């Protein structure tokens, strides 16, 4: 189950 | 902070360089220094702060899961005592993860959230607060795990209330908040029905608002809508 | 060292756990602590030491190359002065890389190499010495770049002399040494013909010795032979 | 031009 990846701006 | 002698603009510039070099611990330290200058953060600067710490804690969470899995195998029937090393090392990573989460929560509390008046900034910071309490909850076991879960829920809930009042249903911040709150419900709060209902209602209300968007905004919103759909496919 | 209070066996066990968790900075610190116990290292322990620091310096080299590329673009005709930030940050990463290389070289010099009598251990450490001087040479520009290159060449050369006397041409340590020495010739020493000749002679002499090997040894040797072939394909 | 990868024991 994925949260916002948000590791690249 | 070691960043007190560096210009705010230089800290931001170096955070961007660290992202390009995939040096996320540096990036987080630069953005921490920028926050501690005491000025509010722009939309771009908020994203830099979030990307930096998400990568740092992301590596710690991945390592914690590897070590926690090894530790649980070692404590099974027919297992061979390997010594305290696996537990000791899992505890070390866990303590380091909790320190990073506490640092982020400290920045939000001193004083990003109280100075955030616009919906875009306030929802962003409150979503962050829910996220980093959620990461604390993932490793919590003691007297305070319930209080940590409630702290995550309370931050997410305030953020949700603001976003429903102040943002359209396709707003990417609103969509990503609902996505992560739904993951909180499923993975942390043992409320999979709440998770599925939130993801479904969020997706459907965004779908009905897509006709208002430009080509670029449409791409931004449908990307996150797909993440909601991916979770619903996994959960049902 | 912060590892002085931990058992040698526990340091080794934690280094293996750190590798599984992809925590290579931890792994390097654990293996540094193990070396400083003063006992010689086993074949497996030498590999752990090498894997740990290769990953640490590998991330630093990758970041240094990203930053060096940005810095060189900023110093071109028609470029806009961005301030000292890119140079300052490249220097920071460069200094951190040099510190890691110096730490490894210090471990080899105090006292891994002088206590290494068997060909397998001595060639391994001398190859490491050449490698980490090579990494220093990649970023060197000042009074000592020639001396750094000569230090790399001298370590590689001693390792080559021993491996040709004491190991079969298919020995994976011997093959990997020749591979890296050939990369040294091509990338550092401006001797591409020496690089191609070494890779070709190494490959051909290994090919003629493969008939002596077991299925498992054959797989180990042909894997590195392919790396030699890949370089020859790129260089010719 | 590749050296020994050597990042997995
Ligand atoms: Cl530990
Ligand atoms: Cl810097």
């Amino acid at each position: 189950a994925g949260s916002i990846p948000g590791r690249r701006s | 902070g070691a960043m007190g002698s560096m210009e705010r603009a230089s800290l931001i510039q170096k955070a961007k360089l660290a992202e390009q070099a995939e040096r996320y611990e540096d990036m987080a330290a630069f953005m921490k220094g920028a926050v501690e200058k005491g000025e509010e953060l722009s939309c771009e600067e908020r994203n830099l702060l979030s990307v930096a710490y998400k990568n740092v804690v992301g590596g710690q969470r991945a390592a914690w899961r590897v070590l926690s899995s090894i530790e649980q195998k070692s404590n099974e029937e027919g297992s061979e005592e390997k010594g305290p090393e696996v537990r000791e090392y899992r505890e070390k990573v866990e303590t380091e993860l909790q320190g990073v989460c506490d640092t982020v929560l400290g920045l939000l509390d001193s004083h990003l959230i109280k100075e955030a008046g616009d919906a875009e900034s306030r929802v962003f910071y409150l979503k962050m607060k829910g996220d980093y309490y959620r990461y604390l909850a993932e490793v919590a076991t003691g007297d305070d795990k319930k209080r940590i879960i409630d702290s995550a829920r309370s931050a997410y809930q305030e953020a949700m209330d603001i976003s429903k009042k102040e943002m359209p249903p396709t707003n990417p911040i609103r969509l990503g908040l609902a996505l992560n709150f739904s993951v909180f419900h499923y993975e942390i709060a043992n409320s999979p029905e709440e998770a599925i209902s939130l993801a479904k209602t969020t997706f459907d209300e965004a779908m009905a608002d897509l006709h208002t968007l430009s080509e670029d905004s449409y791409k931004d919103s449908t990307l996150i809508m797909q993440l909601l759909r991916d979770n619903l496919t996994l959960w049902t």
